[PDB]
């Protein structure tokens, strides 16, 4: 089969900057190469056809060119809803083939994260396990520290965090930090605190409560 | 329009079979090829087949012992069927059309099946809520599901201003857990009602979870 | 990178 060998693995641009994705063949395919964009849970969307041929409905900032084994996407003008991965599809030899993807990234200025916390509803303490979630809002970078205490002893390995991709608007991650307790555990202790460090902060940002 | 319509998402134990059914409109199988798209972690896109017009398939190298596809024009349908999977089959898998009856241009796609490989038991989520400068952030907590995927929405599909649900992650007990946030303006918390609709299609758990001030 | 099926996006 044809290997589709797409680099780089991660673009980073800043928004109205010009970007180009390539797509190297194993061999020459003429210029049978389709383009696709996949988005946050989205199935794949045709881009271009055939290097360089246009579709109908996507925006004109969408180009290709190249022909043999050397193929490029290119986006004039980049915009905040790009934020996705771009993949390349050769068809001159059966089996149809796909490259790995290219990550599109988008730079934005620095954002302070906005930190919520909310303790455990009292119906899932009825089932004898106790979640504390910590909640990081809308920030720019990823990098994001957050550090659990429960009446100023660390927690280490009881807690998990799942961040967002790029919002697709404004640019920004968002970041859930769950603590995990026993029942018992949680009603032996007192003061909940989650301490965050980002760039955006000059100084953590603690946000707790006491349980009652 | 045109559109692709797969079956629901779901568990499949090591060594059976996966089915999937796509349903299609705003054209007719007698017309059109379908073709069977995969993506997983280790091999991203795969081109799996494709029932033409006609009835003939196409099945790629690696497929053509486990893999039958069929279809009833009449009735829009096309079934997919995979035999024996392992683990490495887990994967999301589309049906896709092309531009034209006899190309590979995939302009386009159903919503993809989410299918995972496991001997494991079906387990529906409880939820619990996460209860709230004028900006109120609430959510709901979606914990103890297998296998992904839950949908979570706010209000019926009316709020989605401001909405994050984030990547489920898988626990040690080796069920996923998932929040879903959304930032109001405090004073909407006397008035508005705000409500996330969870549905766990692999268990059929359908709960919406009313999210007030403690 | 390596495609993640619950966001449907590359992961470093
Ligand atoms: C799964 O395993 C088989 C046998 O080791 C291998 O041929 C195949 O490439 C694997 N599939 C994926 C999607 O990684």
């Amino acid at each position: 089969d044809i290997l589709l060998t797409q680099s780089p693995v991660i673009l980073s641009v800043s928004p109205g900057e010009r970007v180009s994705f390539s797509c190297r063949a194993s061999q020459s395919i003429g210029t049978n190469i389709h383009w696709y964009q996949q988005r946050t849970n989205g199935s794949p969307r045709l881009l271009i056809k055939y290097a360089s041929e246009s579709i109908s409905g996507i925006p004109s900032r969408f180009s290709g060119s190249g022909s043999g084994t050397d193929f490029t996407l290119s986006i004039n003008s980049v915009e905040s809803e790009d934020i996705a991965d771009y993949y390349c599809q050769q068809n001159n030899n059966w089996p149809t083939t796909f490259g790995a993807g290219t990550k599109l990234e988008l730079k934005r200025t620095v954002a302070a994260p906005s930190v919520f916390i909310f303790p455990p509803s009292d119906e899932q303490l009825k089932s004898g396990t106790a979640s504390v979630v910590c909640l990081l809002n809308n920030f720019y970078p990823r990098e994001a520290k957050v550090q659990w205490k429960v009446d100023n002893a660390l927690q280490s390995g009881n807690s998990q965090e799942s961040v967002t991709e790029q919002d697709s608007k404004d640019s920004t991650y968002s970041l859930s930090s769950t603590l995990t307790l026993s029942k018992a555990d949680y009603e032996k202790h007192k003061v909940y605190a989650c301490e965050v460090t980002h760039q955006g902060l000059s100084s953590p940002v603690t946000k707790s409560f006491n349980r009652g | 329009q045109v559109q692709l319509k797969q079956s629901g998402p779901g568990l499949v134990q090591p060594s059976q079979s996966l089915s999937i059914t796509c349903t299609v409109s705003g054209f007719s199988l007698t017309n059109y090829g379908v073709h069977w798209v995969r993506q997983s972690p280790g091999k991203g896109l795969e081109w799996l087949g494709v029932i033409w017009s006609g009835g003939n398939t196409d099945y790629n190298t690696p497929f053509t012992s486990r893999l039958s596809i069929n279809k009833d024009n009449s009735k829009s349908q096309v079934f997919f069927k995979m035999n024996s999977l392992q683990s490495n089959d887990t994967a999301i898998y589309y049906c896709a059309r092309a531009l034209t009856y006899y190309d590979y241009e995939f302009a386009y796609w159903g919503q993809g099946t989410l299918v995972t490989v496991s001997a494991a038991s079906t387990k529906g989520p409880s939820v619990f809520p996460l209860a709230p400068g004028g900006t109120a952030a609430l959510g709901c907590l979606v914990k103890d599901y297998f296998p992904e995927p839950v949908t979570v929405s706010w209000n019926s599909g009316a709020l989605t201003s401001g909405v994050h649900t984030f990547p489920a992650v898988l626990q040690s007990s080796g069920l996923y857990s998932l929040s879903s946030v959304v930032t109001v303006p405090s004073s909407s918390l006397g008035t508005q009602t705000y409500i996330c609709n969870v549905n766990h299609k692999p268990s059929n758990t359908k709960v919406d979870k009313r999210v007030e001030p403690k | 990178x390596q495609f993640d099926l619950s966001t449907r996006r590359l992961k470093c």
